[PDB]
């Protein structure tokens, strides 16, 4: 499962 | 018998007529006729007829005749005596002739006779017989005497000494003896008849002549004899009506015989003196002419003595005589004998006022002698002074004329000494009193019955009363009292008027700031009523000029001036229309700068405009056309004023609405031109008026020089300087034609400073020196005087510093700054300072030759080491004053009035120039340097600032400088936009872009125009940068020959511009320079280009073309020269690619397994002095590492020193700025570490010498400062071409108590180089971002395994295949002494084996780490280091490995890795070797010394003590994005004891710099490194106590743009003070960060104290399934930091 970047 | 010798005598006496040839015998018959006569006489001696005497009257007449005085004098000898005998009366006028004849005939014999002695005592004979018989004689007139006899013996005297200085005693008893014997005789008489006293007429002419003796006696020093006389006729004085006048008299010669004795002499004298007249006035009938005639003596008494020698007693003493002897005057005028004949009723008038002269003068003597206890005697004297006035007044009743003129100017004069007297004392309640009587008098007469009295007469008397009533408190009554002044002087010219004027509005402001208001309530039009319309149109005008000199708030006084004025004006007539255009000029200026148009309907634009129609209808005669030009001027400039407040104003709403840059469209207008069309028509109109010879006719100059003013700071500000410069010279030739010697200096200054600005220093100086001459003209205590003498200063230090005498310059810098007058709080000292700092930054801005180290000193120690500190202060003080003038809605838009009083207006626009001005040398100073994102703060700003005031040109000028610095940033589209907005600007300023194929002579606006002509150059530069980066060459070439051709062809412009302005003859000797930066930086791109292009030879003499321009210019463009020279050094280098041996070969020990050198070092020093005080960035990089290369192991220190200098210059320059920013809050405050800190940063703390000595020692003692068990590993890249990446490595190794130690690893020679790394980091990143967004599930892990494959490949390539077998080099030193003897031992048998250089330290070092030194490694290491004979090396280092395998452990220690610009991306930390060892990273050397100064002084708590584990901050899930985050980290962090923060939340801007301050560890589990909430410039102004465990995506990452070295969050926490930063190198995903995360915070914390957390993180790094993708993320920051 894709994982969302720690960025904005 | 008689008669019959009688008719014999009258025959002898024709006989005796004859003086023929034979005189002498008829001389000796008169002889004969005297006997004769003798013998008539003993019968009768005079006939009863007096036939004798008519007889010897006919011989009288026959010695006339013939001559014979003396015969004449003998043969009259007896006829005294007859006449005497003769009594009884009816004596002829043939008595006369026998008697006054005689002394008629005496008259014509004295002048005959030469001599005088003889002659005047027969004259005192014939005297005797001129006036007998004058018992009976008619008086005589009063401007003599009393009698005429008495008036003779005043004659007499005549003909004696008229100097009468001094009297002989011989010539006194002489003298005495002639008229007591002969004159005095005869009147007294031998038979005196005491029973017959003196006759009435007789008496008058005995006293008369009494009077007469003594005053001349006495005027001519005698004394002595007349007090005698005085006795004598006091002998005979028991008892007369004319006896009073000879008391007086007495005491008359008493007072001169006393002369100057005790005080009360004088008194006592006086007070008997009033005894004596008073009591004469009371009897019926006093001896009016006897009192008047002795008391004239009894005044010259006092005015001969009149020698200061006063007292209070005698002042009233004399009032007491003076009223009497007034009062005998004014009866003297009563008796109407001489009322008929003025003549001698003028004479008694005279003799009034010289009664009263003596008076007033006394007085002023004893005023000005007057202590503070005297005050109340001069309190006694006010009735006395007041009487005396109210008597002048009287006594001029019924004179006319010149009587009335002169007599009137007295009464002035008189009232005005004696009211100065008091005025000078502090008496102002007595003073008004005295002159109130002549105050109403004055005011209440028919105006034009006194039109010749003086002007200044007048104003003096009045002056003194208006004056009086003011200080007192009695503001009322001085305002009626004003009315008076001007109703005195009611037919008089309008230039005396404005005197009363100037009085009439500070009596009234002062009522005003005391509160009332019925005084502010009453005009002048109610009060002068019934005066002439255009007389008082015209005080009213003089009252609005007043009011507007006057400072503080007159806007509603100055508004009802105008309604009541605009009233008056009849606007049917076209004289009316004038007045009425000139007052609605004024009520434009009132409604431009307040608000009342509640009450007019009207606003300041409506007013202005129809006054400007009413002025175009009005036709001048043949004067008054000067008035017009000057009216016409003044409104358009007004016009202009109020268009300029409008716009700002609707721009200020324009922004509070929005609250851009698509405004630049809506600037640039026709309108633009239509309203610069107003001041160039005021400027015409002015040149017409005031360059004509004849001074011009207007009503005020000194309005039309304000108004020059205000223009010449328009023109500035709408940056259009020559229009500014022209206005300037209009300005001196006014202050000439005033006589204004401070408008005179301060206009030449302002003309030095603007040809200054220009560049054309020898019109600057020639007008420094007119200033100088002015200066010379002005009293020395005044504040004007010094503030422009230390103008005058400054502009002359300038000018040293522009002709190369910087020494002298330097001393008069100093002076000015070292002076106490350049502090004082006015806004003129603030505008004063700022062209003080800015020349601070010029001189600060030099190469170390040109100064003295004590020179540099002394310039530091003011308080700025750096230019850009002074430029940021002078910004920073031209926004206070900004602030304390206009409020801030110029500069910010989130209320204070303006107080337009003159001096505010032209300030205003002064310093909104100066801004823009500061702003543009800001902007270009931080773009040189580097330092590209302040530089865009500023352009922004004042980018916004040229929005709000609607200026195209400085809006073209600050979007080329931004677009200069986008393509600084790599930013090519916004630095195209931005050009294209400038393109757009330009295009409709002057209505491929059209300016360029313009004729080198054009008069067009971009090419009469220095600026346009700038911005134009410098949008060609930009424009060429842009197309070279874009790859389009041979675009850029042409665009860069464009501006070398145009900046020489502009330079020439603007010389016969600046010429034929000043009118001088002889052109500048040098041209101005202005564009040479321009020149040279295009000089600089173009030989670059040459670098990429060897083989265009046209290139190759550009650098030789360049070279010379910038060498003839010393030291002003020494940073392209600088530049220039490292092109030069390259090109003679050679070859800057295919990695060959390079000559740096001979000067490095090891190689991969005069000379042209000398001269490249040589040129590379000289480059490096020039930029070494403040250097760009990457040029200073460039020259660093190049001159290291070149230097080698030849100077070990030289070349550690150069890799040290070559990282984190931009760091050094922010961190130099803050530093200051500390130190001036500070002092507000109210600092040792903080001054060691900037003296270890700083770029001036040298010593003199050679290159590279001083800099030695710096480094020698910078090395002695390093800490115990740290090493400092410097890896930097060196670039043999600007603007790419180098294949050469520089290590240096900096360590404690051992010498530097370095080495050249080149990477081009082998596969896997330093280049290849850095593209596949890139690649990698690049794919992770595009693997982030697939969806597929499969695929993005598969991806994502990948990507974690070629990190791990990476990073095993940066230890095998970059460092090799210098590895060791970063590894720690043994403590066990085995490596240093088998270094020993191995130097001397290396050395016989080929070794150039050798060196025990890196043996040492090397042979430490003998475990892991791989066969391989030593293998490499021998074939390198001994060429000569590489097997037998081998052989020795094999041996000496096994001894020291094994027998060797590393020990504690601490690696500090410092990395450029390009090295930092990579992850250095997690290669194999440097995975179990402590590492952080620092931006440079010099930080880890100030971290050893900070925590010395105790300032690093965190570093000193410890982290307490129960003072934490987090901020989890602040955009509630991350759900996982939450869920995993909210009950571990809530459970915390004594964990704080925030969840689902942005944290408020307070809790975040709390959490930063008063913490010790900060944890943000969000989005990036929190910069939304948190930016740089907020953690700047902090002081970071606590350790940021940031672990966002790409938190720790530095962002390189261009070629500028990398930015990031982590270095303002660094340079807050931040003791270790935990940050991601890249971007990271959720889940795995949070693994890592969990497992470093368990490992810390479980730890317990003590716990190293270097330790932890490494050991945390093995946790996340992606073991190289995200545990090689996190990097450290900092210095070591453990658990309490
Ligand atoms: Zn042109």
């Amino acid at each position: 499962n894709p994982e969302v970047p720690r960025e904005d | 018998r008689r008669q019959a010798c009688d008719a014999i005598l009258r025959a002898c006496n024709q006989q005796l007529t004859a003086k023929l040839a034979c005189p002498r015998h008829l001389g000796s018959l008169l002889e004969l006729a005297e006997l004769a006569c003798d013998g008539y006489l003993v019968s009768t001696p005079q006939r009863p007829p007096l036939y004798l005497e008519r007889i010897l009257f006919v011989l009288l007449r026959n010695a006339a005749a013939q001559g014979s005085p003396e015969v004449t004098l003998r043969l009259a000898q007896p006829l005294h005596a007859c006449l005497v005998q003769c009594s009884r009366e009816a004596a002829p006028q043939d008595y006369e002739a026998v008697a006054r004849g005689s002394f008629s005939l005496l008259w014509k014999g004295a002048e005959a006779l030469l001599e005088r002695r003889a002659a005047f005592a027969a004259r005192l004979k014939a005297l005797s017989f001129l006036v007998l018989l004058e018992d009976e004689s008619t008086p005589c007139e009063v401007p003599h005497f009393a009698s005429p006899t008495a008036c003779r013996a005043v004659a007499a005297h005549q003909l004696f000494d008229a100097s009468g200085h001094g009297l002989n005693e011989a010539d006194a008893d002489f003298l005495d003896d002639l008229l007591s014997r002969h004159v005095i005789r005869a009147l007294v008489g031998e038979r005196g008849s005491s029973s017959g006293l003196l006759s009435p007429q007789r008496a008058l002419c005995l006293l008369e002549l009494t009077l007469e003796h003594c005053r001349r006696f006495c005027w001519s020093r005698h004394h002595d004899k007349a007090i005698s006389a005085v006795e004598k006729a006091h002998s005979y004085l028991r008892n007369t009506n004319l006896a009073p006048s000879l008391q007086l008299c007495q005491l008359g010669v008493k007072l001169l015989q006393v002369g100057e004795e005790g005080p009360q002499a004088v008194a006592k004298l006086l007070i008997k003196a009033s005894a004596v007249l008073s009591k004469s006035m009371e009897a019926p009938s006093p001896p009016l002419r006897a009192l008047y005639e002795s008391c004239q003596f009894f005044l010259s008494g006092l005015e001969r003595g009149t020698k200061r020698r006063y007292r209070l007693d005698a002042i009233l003493s004399l009032f007491a005589f003076l009223g009497g002897y007034c009062s005998l005057l004014q009866q003297l005028r009563d008796d109407g004998v001489y009322g008929g004949s003025s003549k001698q009723q003028q004479s008694f008038l005279q003799m009034y006022f010289q009664g009263l002269h003596l008076y007033t003068v006394v007085v002023y003597d004893f005023a000005q002698g007057c202590q503070i206890v005297d005050l109340a005697d001069l309190t006694q004297l006010v009735d006395s002074c007041k009487s005396t006035v109210v008597w002048m007044l009287e006594a001029l009743e019924g004179l006319s004329g010149q009587e009335l003129t002169d007599h009137m100017g007295m009464t002035a004069s008189y009232t005005s000494n004696l009211a100065y007297s008091f005025y000078s004392h502090k008496l102002y309640a007595e003073a008004c009193a005295i002159s109130e009587p002549l105050c109403q008098h004055l005011g209440l007469v028919k105006p034009g019955t006194y039109p010749e009295v003086p002007p200044e007469k007048l104003h003096r008397c009045f002056r003194l009363q208006v004056e009086s009533l003011k200080k007192l408190g009695k503001q009322a009554q001085g305002c009626k009292m004003v009315i008076l002044w001007l109703a005195a002087l009611q037919p008089c010219s309008p230039e005396h008027m404005a005197e009363p004027v100037t009085f009439w509005v500070r009596v009234k402001m002062d009522a005003a700031r005391a509160g009332d208001k019925e005084l502010q309530l009453k005009t002048l039009r109610d009060s002068l009523s019934g005066w002439d319309p255009e007389t008082l149109a015209l005080l009213l005008r003089e009252e609005l000029q007043a009011y507007k000199a006057v400072r503080a708030d007159t806007g509603q006084e100055r508004f009802n001036i105008i309604c009541d004025l605009l009233e008056l004006s009849p606007e049917e007539t076209p004289a009316g229309a004038w007045a009425r255009a000139t007052h609605l000029v004024e009520l434009a200026q009132v409604l431009c700068y307040h608000d009342f148009t509640q009450q007019t309907n009207c606003s300041a634009l409506d007013a202005i405009r129809e006054a400007l129609q009413l002025l175009d209808s009005v036709r001048p005669e043949a004067q008054a056309r000067d008035q017009l030009l000057d009216d016409k001027a003044q409104a358009l400039l007004w016009l202009y004023i109020c268009t300029l407040e409008a716009k700002m104003q609707e721009g200020i709403e324009r922004d509070r609405r929005a609250q851009f840059l698509y405004s630049n469209i809506a600037f640039n207008l026709a309108a633009d031109a239509a309203q610069s069309k107003c001041l160039d028509q005021a400027l015409a109109l002015w040149k017409e008026l005031l360059t004509k010879g004849q001074a011009p006719a207007v009503r005020c100059l000194q309005q039309t020089a304000a108004s020059l003013q205000i223009l010449a700071a328009l023109y500035q500000l709408v940056a259009k300087p020559m229009q500014a410069l022209e206005v300037l010279l209009l300005l001196r030739i006014v202050s000439e034609r005033l006589k204004d010697h401070s408008k005179a200096a301060g206009s030449s200054c302002h003309i030095t400073q603007l040809l200054l600005t220009l560049g054309c220093p020898s019109y600057a100086q020639l007008h420094l020196e007119e200033a100088a001459s002015s200066l010379k003209h002005l009293d020395q205590t005044t504040d004007t005087y010094l503030l422009l003498s230390l103008t005058c200063d400054l502009l002359r230090s300038q000018l040293y510093w522009t002709h190369q005498k910087v020494t002298k310059g330097v001393s008069l810098l100093l002076s000015v700054l070292r002076d106490p007058a350049l502090q004082k709080s006015s806004k003129a000292w603030y505008l004063l300072r700022v062209q003080v700092l800015q020349l601070v930054a010029a001189y600060l801005s030099l190469p170390s030759n040109n100064l003295s180290h004590s020179l540099w000193e002394q310039l530091c120690a003011q308080g700025w080491q750096t230019p850009e500190i002074a430029l940021i202060d002078s910004h920073k003080l031209l926004r206070s004053i900004i602030l304390l003038l206009m409020g801030s809605d110029i500069l910010s838009t989130q209320e204070t009035s303006f107080l337009d009083y003159g001096e505010n207006l032209v300030q205003k626009w002064q310093v909104l120039s100066e801004v823009l001005s500061c702003s543009e040398k800001l902007v270009c100073h931080l773009g040189r340097l580097g330092s590209v994102s302040e530089a865009k703060a500023f352009c922004l700003e004042a980018l916004k600032l040229t929005t709000k005031l609607q200026i195209p040109r400085q809006c073209a000028l600050f979007l080329v400088l931004k677009g200069e610095l986008e393509l600084a940033r790599n930013d090519i589209d916004l630095c195209q936009s931005d050009l294209q907005q400038v393109l757009f600007l330009l295009e409709s300023c002057t209505e491929i872009p059209n300016f360029l194929s313009h004729s080198p002579t054009c008069d067009c606006s971009l090419c009469a125009s220095p600026v346009l002509t700038a911005v134009c150059l410098r949008w060609v530069l930009v424009t060429a940068g842009v197309r070279l980066a874009m790859g389009h060459q041979a675009q850029g070439l042409d665009l860069l020959q464009v501006v070398l051709k145009g900046c020489p062809e502009a330079a020439e412009r603007l010389t016969q511009a600046l010429q034929a302005s000043l009118n001088h003859k002889t052109p500048p000797s040098l041209v101005p320079s202005l564009l040479d930066e321009i020149l040279a930086q295009a000089y600089t791109l173009l030989a670059l280009e040459g670098l990429n292009q060897p083989s265009n030879e046209s290139l190759q003499k550009v650098l030789q073309s360049g070279l010379k321009f910038v060498a003839a210019r010393i030291p002003h463009l020494e940073p392209w020269r600088a530049s220039l020279l490292l092109i030069w050094a390259l090109t003679k280098l050679g070859g800057l690619s295919c990695c060959t041996t390079q000559l740096f070969a001979s000067s490095w020990g090891w190689q991969p397994p005069l000379s042209t050198l000398d001269s490249i070092c040589d040129s590379l020093s000289v480059a490096f002095r020039g930029i070494s005080h403040c250097p760009p960035s990457g040029l200073y990089a460039h020259l660093c590492r190049f001159l290291a290369l070149c230097l080698g192991h030849r100077d070990p220190y030289a070349t550690a020193f150069l890799v040290t200098e070559s990282v984190s210059i931009t760091c050094r320059h922010q961190l130099l700025t803050h530093l200051h920013r500390q130190l001036s809050k500070a002092q507000k405050h109210r600092d040792v570490p903080l001054a060691r800190i900037q003296r270890l940063f700083s770029f001036r703390a040298l010593e003199s010498g050679h290159f590279p000595q001083p800099e030695k020692e710096s480094f020698q003692e910078r090395l002695a400062l390093i800490p115990s068990g740290v090493t400092v590993c410097v890896l930097a890249l060196a670039t043999l071409q600007p603007g790419t990446v180098g294949n050469t490595l520089l290590l240096t190794r900096l360590e404690k108590d051992s010498p530097p130690v370095s080495v050249q690893i080149p990477t081009g020679q082998n596969k896997l180089h330093l280049r290849s790394v850095l593209n596949e980091f890139d690649a990698i990143q690049k794919a992770q971002k595009e693997n982030s967004s697939c969806t597929d599930k499969r695929e993005w892990w598969t991806g994502r395994l990948a990507l974690d494959h070629r990190m791990e490949v990476l990073i095993a390539s940066l230890e095998k295949s970059v460092l090799g077998c210098w590895k060791g080099l970063l590894l720690p030193s043994s403590e066990e002494p085995g490596p240093a003897q088998e270094a020993s031992r191995l130097q001397e048998l290396l050395q016989d084996c080929g070794w150039k250089y050798p060196d025990r330290t890196l043996l040492k070092i090397m042979l430490s780490g003998a475990g892991a030194l791989t066969p391989q490694d030593i293998q490499a290491l021998a074939y390198g280091l001994c060429p000569t004979q590489p097997e037998r090396a081998q052989e020795l280092l094999n041996e000496a490995v096994g001894r020291l395998q094994g027998l060797t452990v590393p020990s504690n220690s601490h690696l500090v890795l410092v990395l450029d610009k390009d090295l930092q991306k990579l992850p250095w930390e997690s290669m194999p070797s440097l995975q179990a060892l402590p590492v952080t990273r620092l931006p440079s050397f010099r930080f880890l010394l100030s971290y050893s100064i900070i925590k010395e002084y105790g300032a690093s708590p965190v570093l000193s003590q410890g982290v307490d584990p129960r003072s934490t901050f987090y901020v989890l899930n602040p955009h509630n994005n991350l759900s996982s985050t939450e869920e995993q980290f909210r009950a571990n962090f809530s459970s915390e004891a004594g964990w704080r923060g925030v969840v689902g939340e942005v944290p408020r801007p307070e809790q975040v710099q709390e959490a930063l301050t008063k913490h010790d560890l900060y944890i943000y589990a969000g989005h990036g490194a929190g910069a939304r909430f948190l930016d740089g410039q907020a953690v700047l102004r902090l002081s970071c106590r606590a350790v940021a465990l940031l672990f966002g995506s790409s938190s720790a990452a530095l962002a390189v743009h261009g070629n500028l070295e990398g930015a990031g969050i982590v270095l303002k926490y660094i340079m807050a003070g931040c003791p270790l930063f935990l940050g991601n190198l890249w971007d990271v995903t959720d889940r795995d960060i949070d693994r890592y995360t969990e497992a470093l915070l368990q490992g810390w914390l479980g730890a317990g104290p003590g716990a190293p957390l270097l330790y932890y993180v490494n050991q945390a790094r093995q946790a996340p399934r992606l073991k190289y993708l995200i545990g090689a993320a996190p990097i450290a920051y900092g210095l070591p930091v453990s658990l309490r």
